[PDB]
């Protein structure tokens, strides 16, 4: 009557079940990490250009999430205050990327800089609203 | 009544699970709301009904249901075995220890499989999977919801096999029986059931339930006819070997070939973590490895069956 | 010479060190979870109003992150396509909340709905750009 | 040379660490770039220099430096102990086993503490912490960077105490010595050092290094004078007990009161996970509990010291 072996195997099995359920939940809520890769493009000084590119699973939601994550994780508003804009491609469906590596234009781009050069962001975002952070 | 309970629980091992089941059912049914708003409903019944249609979702009340019916199958095994088979296997002239224990086990297997085989065939009859069609096994993949009967069948099979595994772990018998690959087979079975349910591959798993169940029924019937020393046992063994070959090997090679071919061709094959589309190039090796492990274990048993046929045809 | 005890204690100590470093890193990159609490406000039908409120550590960056996380986790663009706007309070510093529970106006608000009622979002975001997702 | 190496490593335990140190230093110094672009620099030197000022950051090369100097202190302990103390403790008329082992240990402690005490006092002299000022201990809290000498001192103390702990774990001696609370003290010491460095409380930890070091120096000197049977040992014991009372209890109650009072009043006291501001109402209990545990362990030893003074004043 190895009661402890039963307890240990049930315990392990429940941790396996919970680990797999957390894997499902975490990959579902953090799916843009797997499907979208950020593409930076320095413009001049501190400003860069953001967009994400993947397959069909990198939708507009994934691009937006990737861009805002890069904005809020690569710039420190405590050191210096930053400035950015999000520009949407309205000639594009929410799901628009293909499998193969010839993908066209992104659904979202962003220009991000520090307030030390805010005129460049202002003249680089044509007439899109600029968010301060 | 401590000594009386100890003696009863020694003699009748089903009294404690019967008390648990009786208590839970009486508490649930002697009440008001018997619907999902009761706390005992997640144990007694399947939960996550999508609106008022016939399609159920998944959650943690699935674990609660599986656990409660592990308790139920623990009760049923002992109660049925003792109360029914004792009289039946004693009024039949079987005089031994090994003979009585194995006729016990194979008659219980005959009962359970006779219940669960036609059940599975009825579940596969009221869908497009009818007659082991392997395309309806992949067309509408993500399958977050299952019908009522399909879900209760699936989860009852899961509870039965989980109870078998925990009995195998919590030993109450001489383990040494000369067939150890059974532990690996039980591990593979629980992994298949659980991953099949969790990753929305239940339509893919139903044919395997059917094929393993019918083979188990015929094999147990043949071994019982052997135990009774009937002389009609060889006809049953031939029927069993033909049905085993077909239903296990032909159908499961068909399913394994279906993986390789129509896993990539039917339905969605672009991975999507947001939409929970796991049918992709990554999970194809996992699916193939699990079913191939099951089929290797079955091929071993086919070798044993051919060995016994050999002995029977030169001795 | 209990070499295995030394190995086990060093192993445990390194897992302690790594767990604490991951705690620091994760609480630094996911700080808005601790400092900002989302405040929803249903308007009519499927649309709601988003903002976050906390102490001084809930800056504009934290509010933006909380709002976009709620937008991208409470709405499913695969089921139905949504629509939203982000509105900034420009009469407010990036760090503006006090310790006590009398905090004024947020630095960011958002109106989010489904495309089944997109006119309500359009007339509820006055002249702010509307993002599709 | 297998037997020769076995005999040398039995007799001289420092030969293997000396070989490791010699190899690493020769590989690092017989090269080109001796700056941070070398792979051995993260072991030989402290890394993460902020630009070209005198302030260093934190990272994983800190762990590499601590490990390499654990190896260095393992070498130094055995080599110094044997080669120097053997001759010194033998040309001095000490004839016993317990006497020779403890004079060994206390003379090594005297050497190490004589090096590390003035070092710490010099580090605390070139800052605003001068003379146990407890406000400069909190004003500029987040303290992500430390000066060169401050960092090398801090991490050398960490490496020395980590080596002491691993020696305590990897036993090479009869453990039973009648003082077990030492294991708890060593656990608390490593927790304090590591959490002090990781959570940017290093200016808060420097006074404790100073106060424990000077007390260790005086205590080891008094115990050595006891071992040599000098007769001058009682004067040293009185000096030690006065300095112990002051430097440990008065200064560490001052620091514990400083926690409760000026943890909340000096510098930033609003929690900020983004700016790594951990000085808040949550970490105040943690800091107080750790330092209070250290002070309870010290109070126990004060009881023992008073007990010995009692014996000396009625016997
Ligand atoms: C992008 C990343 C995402 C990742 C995504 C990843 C997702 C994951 C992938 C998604 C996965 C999807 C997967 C989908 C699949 C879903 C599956 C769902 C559930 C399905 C599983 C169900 C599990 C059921 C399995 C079972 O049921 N598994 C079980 C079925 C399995 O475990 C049990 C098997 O049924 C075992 C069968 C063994 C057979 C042998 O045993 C037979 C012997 C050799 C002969 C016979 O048996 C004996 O030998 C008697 C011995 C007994 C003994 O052997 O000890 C004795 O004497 O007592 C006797 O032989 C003799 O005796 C002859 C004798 C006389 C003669 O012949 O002359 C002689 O010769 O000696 C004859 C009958 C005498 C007749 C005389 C005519
Ligand atoms: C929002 C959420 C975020 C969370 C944030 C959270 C962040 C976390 C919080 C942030 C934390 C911040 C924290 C900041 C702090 C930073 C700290 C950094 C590092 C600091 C640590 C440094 C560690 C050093 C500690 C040490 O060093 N710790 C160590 C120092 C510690 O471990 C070791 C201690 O020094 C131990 C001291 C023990 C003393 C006794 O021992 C003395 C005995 C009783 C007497 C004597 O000693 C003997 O007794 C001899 C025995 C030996 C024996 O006892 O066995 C023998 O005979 O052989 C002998 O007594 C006799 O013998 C008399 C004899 C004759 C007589 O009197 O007539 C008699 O009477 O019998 C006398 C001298 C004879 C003289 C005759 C005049
Ligand atoms: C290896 C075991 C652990 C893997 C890493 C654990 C990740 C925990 C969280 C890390 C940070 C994180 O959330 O990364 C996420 C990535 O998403 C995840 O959290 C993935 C969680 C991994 C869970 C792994 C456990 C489950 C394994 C199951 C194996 C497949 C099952 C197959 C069964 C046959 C991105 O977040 P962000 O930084 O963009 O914000
Ligand atoms: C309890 C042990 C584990 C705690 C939960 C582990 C959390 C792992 C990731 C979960 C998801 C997640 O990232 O939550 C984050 C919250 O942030 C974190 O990941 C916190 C990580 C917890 C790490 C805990 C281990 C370290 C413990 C150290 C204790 C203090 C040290 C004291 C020393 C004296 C929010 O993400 P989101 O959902 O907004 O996107």
């Amino acid at each position: 009557p190895k009661i402890f072996n039963l307890f240990r195997v049930c315990f392990i099995s429940l941790l396996l079940i919970a680990a797999v359920e957390y894997f499902k939940y975490g990959t579902r809520i953090n799916y843009e990490w797997f499907h979208c890769t950020p593409i930076k493009e320095p413009q001049s000084g501190s400003v860069i250009k953001l967009w994400a590119r993947g397959g069909p699973s990198c939708d507009k939601r994934g691009e937006y999430k990737t861009i805002v994550k890069r904005i809020t994780r690569d710039y420190e508003p405590n050191d210096e205050h930053l400035s950015f804009c999000i520009i949407e491609n309205d000639n594009v469906p929410p799901v628009h990327y293909p499998i193969h590596e010839d993908k066209g234009e992104p659904g979202y781009v962003a220009y991000v800089g520090y307030d030390t050069d805010s005129e460049l962001v202002q003249e680089l975002c044509a007439d899109s609203t600029i968010y301060h952070m | 009544i401590w000594f009386s309970f100890r003696e009863i629980s020694y003699r009748h091992a089903w009294i404690a699970p019967l008390m648990i089941l009786i208590a839970v059912y009486s508490a649930y049914f002697t009440s008001g709301n018997t619907t999902k708003t009761n706390v005992l409903h997640r144990f007694v019944a399947v939960s996550y009904q999508i609106g008022d249609t016939n399609a159920y979702g998944k959650g943690i009340n699935d674990l609660c249901f599986v656990f409660y019916y592990m308790i139920f199958f623990t009760f049923l095994r002992e109660f049925l075995m003792d109360v029914v088979i004792r009289p039946f296997a004693i009024r039949l002239h079987v005089t031994s220890k090994h003979r009585i224990k194995r006729i016990m086990e194979q008659m219980y297997a005959i009962f359970y499989t006779g219940v669960s085989g036609p059940f599975g065939i009825y579940c596969m009859y009221h869908s497009d999977l009818w007659f082991f069609n392997t395309k309806a096994m992949y067309r509408t993949y993500p399958d977050f919801t299952n019908p009522f009967l399909f879900k209760v069948f699936y989860l009852g099979q899961a509870a039965f096999w989980a109870q078998q595994a925990c009995i195998l772990v919590l030993q109450l018998e001489k383990p040494r029986k000369d067939h150890n690959e059974l532990t690996f087979h039980h591990i593979v079975t629980l992994l298949l059931i659980w991953s099949s349910y969790v990753f929305h591959f239940t339509k893919m798993g139903l044919p395997i339930y059917i094929t393993m169940d019918v083979s188990d029924f015929l094999l147990s019937f043949s071994k019982t006819l052997n135990y009774l020393d009937s002389g009609l046992a060889f006809f049953s063994f031939a029927i069993f070997v033909v049905a085993w070959i077909y239903l296990r090997h032909y159908i499961n090679l068909k399913i394994l070939w279906s993986v390789l071919t129509q896993f990539r061709t039917e339905g969605n094959y672009v991975l999507n973590f947001a939409t929970q589309q796991y049918k992709c190039w990554i999970s194809l090796p996992i699916v193939f490895v699990l079913i191939g492990a099951l089929q290797l274990v079955n091929l071993y048993w086919l070798f044993l069956i051919f060995r016994v046929l050999y002995r029977i045809l030169w001795r």
